[PDB]
């Protein structure tokens, strides 16, 4: 009844788990986290190629939101990190194109 | 359980976010509502915390007295001996008196038991201590006598003792009644404050 | 010049907040003068 | 409770230390030179024991003797079964994945490519563009 | 500066007290105070007949 | 083996962290940025220009001075899309089902 | 050095906090006493202007926002709170050298002026009297 | 309870440590050539140091030397009463108030753009969910 | 932005939807829909912002804090959102 | 209608967010187990540290009532500290959730008076630790602002370094402790300022002739220094 | 000044003075009035103490700034030099610019004075610092020029500087207005509470 | 002697007062945290019985 | 930081102070006749102490001896669970509340009869004065 | 606090509330002639007649 919210929070929890397992040197835990990361979402899958070709204001909004949630720059060489970044960005792009983001504190 | 502390800015904001325009009428009203809300919450906190603390303290006192096997003017103890219970109920409700069946030595023993119990029960600050001790001293004076002859002499002290006793009982009753009334008034006030807070939170405005 | 409440070494002495005292002694002094030897003492 | 990496630590830590793991793949097995075969496309024929079991456990949770873990598990299995068919439809329909499905490449080409030269991170613009300078 | 004015009045009274204590024969002892009294004079526009 | 890092060495730890299975770009750690003053500054400038709150909120835009984008997202686009297809089909790559695509990506990015 | 003590430079952080609390408590007590007086007078007068007029019966400056002391400055030969960049070897000073058949200064380390330490080790510290030509014991 | 303390540590001399003092050391006394040098400079009219001049040319702002009984012992004192400046608006900050709890732009900015962005994202997802609920409610 | 305003927004939405019909509602009633959703979103953010900020903080600290242990950090937020919806839309 | 069905994949798939969760829920997906962070390191109160303080290792006294149990830093850490990231290192000297010394004021004037006398800042008392990402963002913004202020300044990176060290030492919550770490870089900046001024305004001095024993030994080399 | 503490009994009263009868309706009402009064006094105390503390603190700040001879965006200092005042009013209200009358060395000196003054005035947290420094750097770039040629080059920095400047001024104005409004609202509320207390003290009952 | 130490007989009055203050502060924090939780839950539920 | 302390005071023997120990003092050892006496008493059936009996007749309430491995080492322990009594009413006292400030009989009695009498005397004098004022007002 | 076997001897008592920490000092070196030897004048040497300055005013 709240799938978008639930999957968002799950993704965030799994990202935190991946980071913790990486810090603690736990391949089993971090691979479990990678596998459990909601790869079966049709909305995000459909929005992935849309995000990959978007440009301008929407891209800047999604980049701002992604840098808010995850400002650390992932290693360009690690495809698992790259892919999880792409998945989260596609999720945010889907949410934004459904209901756009309002990031300013000033609003009415 | 508590919440985590709120997030803070990493870059220092000094005054850049300060308003460059004076407030408006609705904003001022909302501020007044916020002040009302915080005052209401302060009152509610005072009520709730006082109630909680008093409940905990008095439950602890009750558990301590049950642990140490205490008995008061309201005889509400099941672990008592029947003899001790009879003696206490005589001292609280009835008339302490030695029976003619007993030998004078056993009458002396009974009066000594009465005096020990009553002196442990009532301290020197207690008002009924002097009447009780006087009545038991009169019993000691009149051990070698019958109840019919002893009544005439000990009545003048038993009257004062019974008077102080009933006074204590009336005090307890009045205290219970007044505490009940105060508690109910406070709870009704807290409920009304809660509903006022509810409507003001339905009316509150902002984000 | 960026974190004033967190950098106390670069802050004025408590005699400076007090608003009360030929040539007079200066009114404003920092705690960073403690890192110099001949700030207050003479070079004689 | 900790299981030490080096029980003979003043001896074991120096020679034969543990390395940093590698999680992209096992690295102890051969490399496949062919992709995975396309799995049989799904449908709602196969959510039998998920749908009926979720109905069972939800009806029992409404009584209260079931629990919430079980409801979550059953519902998530059912939703996985639906997401199978939704993903299959998305992949087969949306044209952007038509190139991706028939993706083929070999380790020789992967080693001979030269895109790794351009993998450098860029540079953030200057803070003066905020004031337009 | 009223603080300094009152301080200088106190200093002047102290100087007069010291001078009276020593006497008008031994007056070279109180050459201490001219240092500060001349500054008082130059500051307040006052004269102290030093 | 992993010895304690004292408090004096933390500034070097932030920009030269130890090795992990999931490392960041140490060369790009000085380039990660996110301005909390972006929108306040924008509002201040617009109100000084002379606009109202509604006009300022309509003109507001999110910060472009943020952490740069990963170039892998533009260079390994098709490989990443194929890997994500494989993951969506094979349940996140359980028991080594996207190893083909992941190894191709790793080779392309690393080159021995 | 006396000037530094007026500013509380030789004080410790505990002493600074205690002085701060003392000022806080004195100010609080002044304020609440003045409030009691003001409320009593305004209640007997039944006038709000009286309460208002008690707002200016007590203001030189303010208390300091932050303080710095001597014990916050770091010290140590091995303390990395003093090390920014390594000092070259030709600019570091030498320790004194004494070596003969009779005595030396290498079987122990006396330390710096602040961080001192016992030259003798634990097994012969109880017999320090035996490693001395003269000994002037404590007064107790 | 600090003055006139008792001897807390022992005083001693280790065996065969040197003393570097001869038997005429009590009759020895120090000497500096500085007084004679000053007399000779004054008598021969040699170059004087600038510390004899109270004015100070070593900075742009005016400084005057204050002497402690001798031209050799001086300190420079600045003469300007320096004016200070603040490019700051008044009344724009209340640090005692916690602003992360108050609702508004100032509160979000005492919080961060990251928290505000997260809140906006949650807002968008919630709006999607509630839009779905509205759709299914009103299709019925 | 207030609960009253959001409720009136949803009443406008529902009555205009009954006016339009089940076939052209999404076409005719977009502005009222956006207004209603924005008011409900303001209410939700106001009444559930503390829990969202707490989840954000736990996420930054990797759910290492005491208050992040378990699932209360998420269940509190979800319960707030569910309560807000049940209070607004019906 | 269950609450949060799709929101606990950590529970459905036995994924622990940390070794403490792993130990608690018995997932056993951490090969090296878990050494629990004790309570004195998970929470506590600010304490005095210096040996030249009489109330050393004692809790800081505030106007309000506060738990006097102190945060105890890790003084005897284990040899293998497998996670050497800032997340796990910061726990040896500060608590991630902040100190347990925060007030709940019954009134606004108590808050005002504490601030006026220098005994309260919410920055200090109602706050968590900063994450490495937050620290890096702050440092990079400050460096950008300083570079814009002046590129041709020699004290630039020294100022940036003292900022970095304050942020890393969590000066929002332990300013005295952080200043104790950062005053070295402040001193270096103070030196660089004069070193720059004397280069801008040509300031030099008459050096004396060479000493007769400048070299300790005739066969020794006299390395020439500017 | 304070009153002395109240007198206390020398003999110990334990419970002898306790009521022997439950309270009555008027007594309960009087208790409610007493509770209302104490709540009112708490609110009044909060207002009064906050007002007193803020007045004292801000007067102390004013005296401190007057002692150290400070000048802000509101130029309200009489002990200033006329040259310093002109420079500050140029930096706050007008356009800092070097005149063609001056020699290039004196132009360099004027720009250095501007930079020193402005950098001492504005810290790195200040938003206008970067625009001001940029404008003065452009002046340094264009010292050996006329004002007509310098305008074209320094416009890009002067625009941002003037914008940030006017923003700060608007912030100050809005802050003053909002503080005045809030203060007046609080004082009106306090006065009303005082009159409510007065009428409740006219209605209070007991001895 | 160990029994006396359990009762705090060898302690000083300062130590007794400090233990008392510690208990007071712990209890206060428990109470205020519980109050915050109760008020939050009763505000989201809009019910006084929850507070009760 | 209490255990394993250093020698803080000196140890010494004053001149010619006696020691009272001979050269065979280390070979000396103590002895008690108590064990032999116990054996002899047990063997000869001599009068035993009452500590061999666990019951205690030395008081009215029941006590039983608890032995620590020997009849010589015992402690009496009471058996009764004593009932306690209070001739006191509940809820008649609130010590946390200051009672000198509340108006009423309880408040006057937490105050004194002296203060109440003083108040009554002031009341009477005030009534006299106000009666005079009423008289002069109403005669006009 | 008074005892020498206390570490905070001659130090003010700590309370949950803020209280002035300046202590009452008993008369340790009284003058020889103490013309008034009544209790009124003797009690001031060991206690203050007006009570201590440590009283609270509780906000609740």
């Amino acid at each position: 009844s709240s799938p978008h919210m639930d999957r968002l929070l799950g993704d965030l929890k799994l990202l935190a788990a991946y980071d913790s397992a990486a810090g603690w040197q736990e391949p089993k835990a971090m691979e479990s986290a990678f596998q459990s990361l909601s790869w079966d979402d049709a909305d995000v899958l459909k929005a992935l190629p849309q995000y990959l070709n978007c440009r301008g204001e929407q891209k800047r909004r999604v980049d701002f939101a992604y840098a808010a949630l995850c400002p650390r720059p992932v290693d360009e060489k690690d495809p698992k990190q790259t892919l999880m970044s792409l998945w989260m960005k596609a999720r945010l792009f889907s949410y934004d194109q459904k209901h756009p983001f309002v990031l300013s504190p000033f609003a009415a | 359980t508590a919440l985590p502390p709120p997030p803070s800015a990493n870059v220092a904001v000094s005054f850049t976010a300060a308003p460059a325009e004076p407030l408006s009428r609705g904003e001022v009203k909302a501020a007044s509502l916020k002040l009302e809300l915080q005052n209401i919450e302060r009152e509610l906190k005072d009520w709730w915390m006082s109630r909680k603390i008093l409940r905990d303290r008095n439950i602890g006192l009750f558990n301590l007295l049950q642990h140490h096997n205490f008995a008061g003017l309201s005889v509400n103890n099941a672990k008592l001996s029947d003899s001790q219970r009879v003696m206490w109920t005589d001292l609280v409700q009835g008339k302490p008196d030695v029976e003619d069946k007993l030998s004078v030595d056993a009458r002396e023993m009974k009066v000594d038991m009465y005096e020990k119990l009553f002196k442990q029960a009532a301290d020197l600050e207690n008002p009924c201590r002097m009447p009780g001790v006087a009545y038991l001293r009169c019993l000691r004076d009149t051990l070698t006598e019958t109840q019919s002859a002893r009544r005439s002499s000990c009545l003048n002290a038993f009257s004062s003792f019974d008077a102080c006793r009933t006074g204590l009982l009336k005090q307890q009753s009045a205290a219970v009644e007044n505490s009940l009334v105060r508690q109910n008034m406070a709870d009704v006030r807290a409920k009304a404050l809660f509903e006022r807070r509810a409507v003001l939170l339905d009316l509150v405005e902002g984000k | 010049p960026f974190m004033w409440r967190q950098r106390a070494y670069c802050a004025p002495v408590p005699s400076a907040f007090a608003s009360q005292q030929g040539v007079r002694k200066p009114l404003l002094r920092s705690n960073s003068e403690s890192l110099s030897v001949f700030s207050q003492i003479p070079d004689g | 409770v900790r299981n030490q990496r080096y029980p003979a630590s003043p001896v074991q830590e120096i020679f034969l230390p543990e390395p940093v793991p590698f999680v992209q793949f096992d690295q102890t097995a051969p490399s496949p030179n062919s992709p995975p075969a396309p799995l049989p496309s799904p449908s709602l024929s196969q959510c039998e024991e998920q749908k009926d079991r979720y109905r069972d456990i939800s009806s029992m949770f409404h009584r209260g003797v079931a629990g919430a873990e079980q409801v979550r598990e059953a519902y998530n299995s059912m939703a996985k079964c639906f997401r199978r068919v939704s993903v299959a439809e998305v992949l087969e329909s949306d044209p952007a994945f038509r190139q991706a499905r028939n993706f083929t490449m070999d380790l020789k080409q992967a080693e001979d490519d030269q895109r790794y030269k351009q993998l450098q991170y860029g540079r953030v613009p200057s803070i003066l563009t905020k004031y337009h300078l | 500066a009223p603080h300094q004015r009152a301080a200088c009045e106190q200093l002047h009274s102290e100087y007069k007290q010291c001078l009276a204590k020593n006497g008008r024969t031994h007056f070279s002892a109180c050459t201490d105070f001219h240092s500060k009294l001349r500054a008082c004079e130059n500051m307040l526009g006052t004269s102290y007949c030093i | 083996a992993a010895s304690t890092i004292p408090i004096s060495q933390w500034p070097s730890l932030l920009y030269a962290p130890p090795s992990s299975p999931a490392n960041p770009a140490v060369e790009a750690l000085p380039e990660m940025q996110f301005d909390d003053l972006h929108y306040p500054r924008q509002m201040l400038l617009c109100r000084g220009a002379g606009y109202s709150l509604e006009q300022c909120n309509r003109m507001a835009q999110p910060d472009a001075r943020v952490t740069p984008e990963n170039p892998a997202e533009k260079l390994l686009k098709e490989e990443a899309v194929a890997a994500i297809a494989c993951l969506s089909q094979r349940e996140g790559g359980k028991d080594e089902q996207c190893r083909y695509y992941i190894e191709r990506m790793y080779k392309l990015a690393n080159k021995e | 050095a006396q000037l530094h003590a007026s500013e509380g430079f030789w004080d410790s952080e505990s002493e600074q906090q205690e002085a701060r609390l003392q000022r806080h408590a004195e100010h609080r007590n002044d304020l609440e006493t003045t409030w009691e007086e003001a409320l009593r007078e305004a209640t007997l007068a039944r006038n709000f202007d009286v309460l208002v007029s008690y707002l200016n019966h007590g203001q030189n400056g303010i208390p300091p926002s932050v303080t710095w002391n001597f014990n916050a400055m770091p010290y140590g030969k091995e303390n990395p709170d003093t090390k920014t960049f390594p000092i070259p070897d030709h600019e570091q000073p030498y320790r004194a050298f004494s070596l003969g058949f009779t005595a030396n200064n290498l079987s122990g380390n006396w330390g710096d002026y602040i961080d001192r330490q016992d030259n003798k080790n634990a097994l012969m510290r109880p017999a320090r009297m035996m490693f001395t030509d003269v000994f002037i014991p404590t007064t107790k | 309870s600090m003055d006139h303390g008792m001897q807390y540590s022992s005083i001693y001399w280790e065996t065969s440590h040197r003393t570097y003092l001869p038997f005429w050391a009590s009759l020895t006394q120090k000497f500096s050539w500085k007084i004679m040098d000053d007399q000779i400079r004054s008598f021969l009219r040699l170059p004087k140091p600038v510390t004899t001049e109270p004015f100070v040319f070593s900075s742009g702002s005016p400084y005057i030397r204050r002497y402690f009984g001798d031209a050799d012992i001086s300190v420079p004192v600045p003469l300007h009463a320096p004016a200070h400046f603040a490019f700051v608006p008044t009344g724009t900050v209340s640090p005692w108030e916690e602003t992360g709890m108050e609702t508004g732009p100032q509160g979000a900015a005492a919080r961060g753009a990251a928290a505000t962005a997260f809140r906006a994202v949650l807002e968008s997802a919630w709006k999607c969910d509630i839009d779905e609920q509205i759709k299914e409610k009103l299709h019925s | 932005m207030s609960v009253f305003e959001a409720r009136s927004s949803f009443l406008d939405l529902e009555q205009c939807a009954r006016a339009a019909g089940p076939q052209r509602w999404e076409a005719e009633c977009q502005g009222v829909r956006q207004r209603a959703l924005q008011a409900a979103a303001d209410v939700m953010s106001r009444e559930c912002g503390a829990y969202g900020d707490s989840f954000f903080q736990c996420y930054r600290h990797g759910f290492r804090l005491e208050a992040c242990q378990g699932e209360k950090a998420t269940m509190q937020l979800l319960r707030c959102q569910r309560m807000v919806a049940d209070r607004l839309v019906p | 209608s269950i609450l949060g069905a799709e929101a606990f994949p950590e529970l459905l798939s036995k994924v622990p967010l940390n070794p403490q969760m792993d130990e608690d829920k018995h997932f056993n997906k951490y090969k090296w187990g878990n050494e629990p962070i004790p309570v004195n390191r998970r929470t506590g109160s600010r304490m005095n540290s210096s040996i030249y303080d009489n109330r050393n290792h004692e809790a800081v006294r505030h106007p309000w009532s506060t738990d006097a149990r102190t945060f105890h830093p890790n003084d005897n850490p284990e040899a293998d500290r497998i996670n050497t990231q800032y997340s796990n290192m910061v726990s040896d000297s500060f608590p991630e959730g902040g100190f347990s010394d925060a007030p709940r004021f019954s009134s606004n004037w108590e808050r005002l008076l504490a601030y006026h006398h220098g005994l309260y800042s919410p920055e200090k008392f109602n706050s968590t630790t900063k994450t490495a990402d937050e620290i890096r963002l702050a440092v990079n913004d400050f460096a950008a602002k300083v570079h814009a202020d002046d590129p041709k300044n020699a004290c630039k990176y020294l100022m940036i370094e003292e900022f970095k060290c304050l942020q890393s030492a969590q000066a929002r919550i332990d300013p005295q402790g952080a200043a104790t770490k950062c005053v070295k870089w402040f001193n270096e900046w103070r030196q660089c300022a004069w070193d720059q001024e004397k280069m801008v305004k040509g300031y030099n001095y008459i050096e004396d002739r060479r000493a007769r024993k400048h070299k300790p030994y005739i066969g020794a080399p006299d390395l020439q220094y500017s």
